[PDB]
């Protein structure tokens, strides 16, 4: 009941014509070789981003499908049925029986989103089903195979033939059946592949970049036929294994009520600050209560808050108008920006504001909050003047009720019956540092045990990556929390919770090279590794997470170790032939004879040995007359290029955009002529 | 490209010959010491005397990942940069330098053009006097005092070569020069190139979608340009060394294995012999 | 934005919003318009979740009128006489692509009649460029609209009116130098072109 | 020519059909220094490997003259043992020495 | 009309010639290589458009 | 040196006049990969002669 997907499972990506063109893309594939369940002649298959479904019958059996989350009546499901003549695709509440069967499949069906009807109506049939941003994708394609008993060798094109928009949380997935056959199932990865267009548009040959070394160096090329020698490829294998986060144990819930139902707040000259610190930021609980008419962040995504950890939490709190919210901003003019409360430029924080026309608003006047509209400067940001000396528009002091001498407050008047922009405002102002010192405000994610000597992803205190966890000998100060390598990479970090000192590292190291001989001579390759004894890949490459014929190629008997890595997949012989494929420190390695490859010492000559005398000469008594060749190249081809038609072709828009840099073609031009 | 052409240089220079002669097992022709430019069985080694102190004088790669885990060597393969073997061993050009020492010590000019033909080697002697303008019996009369001055002459060489000085410098610039550049490439790599950080995990950490790429593309550009810069100055660098290396090749073909009548081309004077030997990266004649 | 209804990062559409008061605000109140604040969760983009189980804190199931076992729908409460935060507004919001796909939603603008074989600015579903129109022997899927090159030049368009398919080229084409003795010789020059018999 | 560079498309008739003019000045002005950039590597590309044509030019030219129109006494400069004389051919983009 | 034009300013800031850079062939030259005087030769300029 | 690259003006003085600091920062990056892109190719050039 276990079967292999032999290079199938492949489906057209977009909308776009192309003709004889090598296309490259990323996207959700079924891996080459790779596991397929099969189910001889049903139960809840689980789905997983995606799902590869065949199809072998030839009386029809299987007849439509079910997509949902728990296949009860308290969440939304879609059938895909094929009645005799109809195709019928429906989204409703459905009471699923346990077993659907004639295309009797349902109960009953309320809440309907979702009903579509098609027109009137020794086999494989393909389909491939993806969930993505609310649309589910259905790709089909069809085999005229005669018989089987699996899943055939071959390859094949699906076409797109839905895209509905369902909207459904789909992770479980049942066949319908009628009351012999055979159905198969596959699972979808993200995947890089490489994509041949024929002269007709048609999708008819392809290469998977995960399998072998050899499709990795054939689209580390960008080709399908490879010369002969030896090539340095990519790396197009490793994913991580697993997941740590850690975070400080902080327990208490953060003081939401007490910053926001506050009894008063002050005026927005003698404005207040708070400090935050060892909270927890669940500001989910106010989803019943506290509604923000403005709420804006600056230096960070607002949809990322639960995912980070918050340094030096500060609150600012104070009462505006209406009008004047509009000013609480990094750059901004006015009353407010210039003389009571001002940002700064690189701020990076939030800023919230409600409505409180409901408390700060009497029907007779509330007159008890001030605003400064006089002063001799501009404030600082985060600067603060509470004073009430008497102003001048000259320097010098005066006397209160005299000639210009005024009183450098106002008040503002809230009345219950006048306009928006005249009601009070109460605004919070929230500043932090994010990812370089020691946090204690975190939010609400949970934590995991650490795993050490793997490559996972880590999460400490927000700051996320990949690596190899291993302890560390380093001493870090108290106010210290990370620490950075010569490239500004960060390297090392401390613990929150079990306060020591970890070395992160790449999990990938070394090189990789290819030895092939040409592609139509053979498919069989031969792989060095440099910078590793082959007592010791295993732990370097990472060779567990691989696929079996990748596990092949790390371990076995043809292992060699050289002075230029060791390698793999050739046969070490003690006979010295002078080579043609160098793979270095003396070592060589050739296409021999049951064809094989072989690696050898190359041979420096021949061997000679010619006897001194001190009386004995040698005269030549005869001669011959040779002539050899010699080839030398003299020119090469005269090119010339036009910078308007290579960058802008025939748009003026561009040309014109073009006079700028209109000194850097002309140097060009001189260069070629 | 740059990696195929260092080996065809190294081949160029010294496979000139097509046999391997053996050194023999005498050491002395007419009077003339050769022990100090061939390779001897006592000594452990392969190479010759004035062969090991050369590659003594140059100062120079065995990491794994169980070996390192502030290394600059390390840094550098953490992060993309390594570094090939030659696909000449040292004792194998050793061999090349000692297989043409024996050929000019035992058959002379002869095996350079056509086969090795074999010649007493004060007869050659004489007959490199006579391609000078002197006299076939100035060598015969004066055997002994000519021997001597080699002997002496071949002294000195090593005596100035095994005390300390600045020679073999313009190969520790070949070397230095390329350190220099690899680690160029690795402290080039904290710039933020106009984006808010140097580090990609930061600003994924913090950030929207759509501005991340905006910060993705600025840092990405600014690494392209650095790797492009590094090849550039790769290429011109392998140029001036091909140069140097196609001199040293016609040098060895014109001063080896004949005589140069062309002034001042091999040493200053009137050219007799050349001998090649080995150093790190490079040939030295004498 | 978490619970209710989510928009992707990238997405190419437009969100249009007018005031209701006069309709779906009663002097009584009108308690027919809710919205979820409990979940175990956020949402995916363009997802919908119309269950009405009651909710709990953790995972496990629970009897509605127990301990910590809530309802997680909540009601939006209009009156005519309360301030504008709370007052009823209907929104839109309209998705769609752009010179990728066949399209059927086009605007107001007035088509002409084909030519062929001269350079002419084309706007073809509303692509615009400048070029050569010729007949075409490509064979196009019935949900293929464009055509694309090695260099990803538009090189191929089906005629949404009488569905050809036609081939653009560049209508600049040909080297052309310029023969010239000294300026304080003469002013007269000569000129090769290239590529032309 | 066909990459973006860090912009919504590589088609500036794209760009410029449904985006207004700061934001498509802004779009535009990425593939315009991507694109120069291109022309700049090649133009330093070709510049490198006319420096080792114009190198292997020279060494041709000597040949010629020294091997051609005289005999040479050098070792190894025209073939493989005592050189007598040696003739010229014309190949495309070089040339044959005999 | 829309066109591009290269002018010249004497000593006194005062515009004394220009160059119509879509008049002739020999204009669009001298607006190539910003300069009022050409030398002796044969220059590529840009495609026939 | 008095290419803008894609900014609003070639002149550090008028664009930090006018404009405010991150802003300001966003058009001066541009000017500062421009012209140090000028320098690498004239040193290029230079190696090359
Ligand atoms: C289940 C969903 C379903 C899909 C996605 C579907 C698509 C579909 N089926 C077709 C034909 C067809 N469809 C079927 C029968 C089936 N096709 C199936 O996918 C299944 C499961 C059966 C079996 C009940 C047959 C026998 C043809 C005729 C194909 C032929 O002989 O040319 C066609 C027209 C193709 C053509 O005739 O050129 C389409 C588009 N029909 C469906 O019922
Ligand atoms: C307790 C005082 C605040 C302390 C917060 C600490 C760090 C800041 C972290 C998150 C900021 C969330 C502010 C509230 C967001 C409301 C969102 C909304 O409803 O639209
Ligand atoms: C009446 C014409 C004035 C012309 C001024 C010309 C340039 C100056 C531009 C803006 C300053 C004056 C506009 C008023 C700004 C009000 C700022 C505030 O109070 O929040
Ligand atoms: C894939 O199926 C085979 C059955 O032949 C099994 O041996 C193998 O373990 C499966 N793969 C994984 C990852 O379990
Ligand atoms: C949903 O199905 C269950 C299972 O029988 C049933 O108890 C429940 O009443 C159904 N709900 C509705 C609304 O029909
Ligand atoms: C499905 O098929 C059956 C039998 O062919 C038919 O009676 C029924 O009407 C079909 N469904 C719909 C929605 O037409
Ligand atoms: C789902 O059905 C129930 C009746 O069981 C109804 O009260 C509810 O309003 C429906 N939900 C939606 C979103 O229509
Ligand atoms: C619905 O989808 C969410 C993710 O969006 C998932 O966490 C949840 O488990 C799904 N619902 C069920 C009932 O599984
Ligand atoms: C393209 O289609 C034609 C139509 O008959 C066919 O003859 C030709 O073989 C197809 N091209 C290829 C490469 O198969
Ligand atoms: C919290 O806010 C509500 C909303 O008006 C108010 O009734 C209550 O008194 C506030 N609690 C405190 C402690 O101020
Ligand atoms: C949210 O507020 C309502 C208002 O009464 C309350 O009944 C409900 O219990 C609150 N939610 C939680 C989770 O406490
Ligand atoms: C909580 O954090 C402290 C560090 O202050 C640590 O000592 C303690 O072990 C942590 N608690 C648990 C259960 O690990
Ligand atoms: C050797 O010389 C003889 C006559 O001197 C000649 O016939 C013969 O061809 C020569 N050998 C060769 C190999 O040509
Ligand atoms: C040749 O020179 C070496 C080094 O000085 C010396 O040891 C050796 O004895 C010399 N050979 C003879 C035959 O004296
Ligand atoms: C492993 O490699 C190191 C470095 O090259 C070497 O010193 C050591 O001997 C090797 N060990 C084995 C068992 O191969
Ligand atoms: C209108 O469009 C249809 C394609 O749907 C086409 O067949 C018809 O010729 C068009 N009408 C005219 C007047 O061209
Ligand atoms: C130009 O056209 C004439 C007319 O037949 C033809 O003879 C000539 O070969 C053409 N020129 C070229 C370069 O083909
Ligand atoms: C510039 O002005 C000065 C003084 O006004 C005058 O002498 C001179 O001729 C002028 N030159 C030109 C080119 O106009």
């Amino acid at each position: 009941t276990q079967h292999t997907s032999s290079m199938r499972g492949v489906y057209y990506p977009d909308e776009i014509f192309r003709s004889d063109t090598l296309y490259l893309t990323q996207d959700l594939f079924l891996p080459f070789y790779s596991n397929v369940t099969g189910f001889h002649t049903n139960p809840v298959i689980p789905f997983k981003d995606g799902i590869y479904f065949a199809a072998t019958e030839k009386s029809n059996v299987v007849r439509g499908w079910v997509f949902g989350s728990t296949m009860n009546n308290k969440s939304q499901s879609v059938i895909i049925i094929n009645n005799s003549t109809n195709v019928v695709i429906r989204a409703c509440n459905f009471e699923l029986c346990d077993n659907p069967f004639f295309a009797m499949i349902f109960d009953n069906a309320f809440n309907c989103t979702f009903e579509y009807i098609s027109d009137a109506f020794k086999h494989l049939r393909e389909f491939v089903f993806k969930n993505k941003d609310g649309f589910l994708y259905v790709y089909k394609g069809y085999q005229p195979i005669d018989v089987v008993r699996d899943l055939p060798s071959g390859f094949n094109t699906l076409k797109p033939i839905f895209k509905l928009p369902l909207g459904i949380n789909i992770t479980n997935f049942r066949a319908i059946l009628t009351a012999a056959a055979a159905y198969f199932v596959g699972y979808l990865k993200p995947t890089t592949f490489m994509l041949k267009y024929d002269e007709n548009g048609t999708i008819t040959d392809a290469v998977d970049c995960s399998q072998n070394p050899l499709a990795e160096l054939k689209c580390s090329v960008k080709s399908f036929e490879i010369d002969k020698g030896i090539y340095q490829t990519s790396n197009f294998r490793v994913v991580p294994s697993g997941d740590v986060v850690r975070f400080p144990n902080i327990t208490n819930l953060c003081p939401f009520g007490e910053v926001f139902n506050a009894t008063k707040f002050p005026s927005v000259y003698a404005w207040e600050r708070k400090k935050i610190s060892n909270c927890v930021a669940d500001y989910s609980v106010l989803y019943n209560s506290t509604f923000f008419s403005t709420f804006k962040c600056y230096g960070v995504c607002a949809t990322k808050l639960n995912d980070l950890c918050f340094s030096n939490v500060y609150a600012d709190s104070f009462v505006v108008k209406g009008d004047d919210v509009r000013q609480i901003a990094p750059g901004q003019t006015g009353v407010i920006a210039d003389y009571n409360y001002k940002l700064p430029d690189d701020f990076m924080g939030c800023v919230l504001a409600w409505n409180t026309r409901n408390i700060d608003a009497t029907s007779t006047g509330n007159y008890n909050y001030k605003y400064r509209y006089l002063r001799h400067g501009k404030l600082r940001p985060f600067e603060r003047d509470i004073s009430n000396v008497p102003f001048s528009p000259d320097g010098k002091p005066c006397t209160p009720p005299a000639l210009n001498c005024y009183w450098p407050l106002n008040d503002y008047g809230f009345y219950t019956t006048t306009g928006i922009g005249y009601q009070p405002y109460r605004v919070v102002v929230l500043s932090f540092e994010l990812l370089n010192a020691p946090a204690t405000v975190c939010g609400p994610k949970l934590s995991t045990d650490l795993i050490k000597n793997q490559c996972v992803n880590f999460n400490f205190n927000g700051l996320t990556g990949t690596g190899v966890l291993t302890p560390s000998s380093k001493r870090f100060q108290p106010f210290q929390q990370f620490g950075r390598d010569v490239s500004d990479f960060t390297d090392s970090v401390r613990d929150p919770k079990t306060s020591e000192i970890l070395d992160i590292s790449p999990c990938s190291f070394g090189g990789v090279s290819v030895i092939t001989p040409g592609t139509n001579a053979s498919s069989e390759v031969a792989v060095l590794y440099q910078d590793v004894n082959c007592t010791d890949v295993s732990t370097a490459i990472h060779a567990d997470q691989l696929t079996p014929a990748w596990r092949i190629y790390s371990t076995g008997n043809n292992v060699f170790q050289t002075q230029a890595g060791c390698l793999i997949g050739a046969e070490h012989v003690d006979t010295s032939y002078e080579c043609d494929i160098p793979i270095g420190a003396g070592i060589c390695a050739s296409y021999h004879t049951q064809k094989s490859i072989v690696a050898y010492t190359m041979s420096l000559g021949a061997d000679s040995s010619i006897a001194y005398s001190n009386n004995t000469i040698a005269i030549p008594t005869n001669f011959s007359i040779s002539i050899t060749t010699e080839v030398m190249p003299v020119s090469m081809a005269k090119t010339s290029v036009d910078c308007n038609m290579y960058i802008c072709g025939d748009s003026t828009e561009c040309a014109n955009l073009l006079l700028q840099y209109g000194s850097f073609c002309t140097q060009l031009n001189r260069a070629l002529s | 490209g740059i990696a195929a052409e260092q080996d065809r240089n190294t081949r160029e220079v010294f496979a000139q010959v097509k046999q391997m002669y053996k050194t023999p097992t005498l050491k002395y022709f007419g009077g003339f010491n050769f022990s100090q430019i061939l390779p001897d069985p006592l000594k452990p080694t392969k190479r010759s005397f004035i062969e090991d102190l050369l590659f003594n004088k140059v100062t120079l790669f065995m990491k794994q990942y169980g070996e390192c885990l502030r290394d600059l060597i390390c840094a550098q393969k953490f992060n993309g940069l390594t570094v090939l073997p030659p696909l000449l061993t040292d004792d194998m050009i050793a061999a090349y330098t000692a297989a043409l020492v024996s050929g000019t010590a035992t058959a002379g000019w002869t095996f350079g053009a056509g086969a090795a033909l074999q010649i007493p080697f004060a007869m050659q002697m004489a007959y490199r006097f006579n391609g000078i303008g002197v006299t076939q019996n100035v060598l015969y009369e004066n055997q002994k005092q000519i021997a001597n001055q080699f002997n002496k002459a071949i002294s000195q060489i090593q005596e100035s070569l095994t005390t300390t000085s600045t020679a073999l410098g313009k190969l520790q610039d070949v070397v230095n020069q390329n350190a220099q550049a690899l680690n160029t490439l690795v402290k080039q790599l904290s710039s933020n190139f106009g984006a808010i950080s140097s580090v990609l995990n930061d600003i994924l950490s913090r950030l929207c979608k759509v501005e991340a790429e905006v910060q993705i593309d600025r840092l990405i550009t600014g690494r392209l340009q650095s790797l492009q810069t590094y090849v550039t100055q790769q290429l011109i660098r392998a140029a001036e060394i091909r140069a140097s290396a196609n001199l040293a090749a016609t040098k060895m073909s014109e001063c080896v294995l004949g005589q140069s009548k062309r002034v001042d081309f091999c040493g200053k004077g009137y050219h007799l012999m050349s001998f090649p030997q080995a150093a790190p990266h490079g040939v030295v004649f004498l």
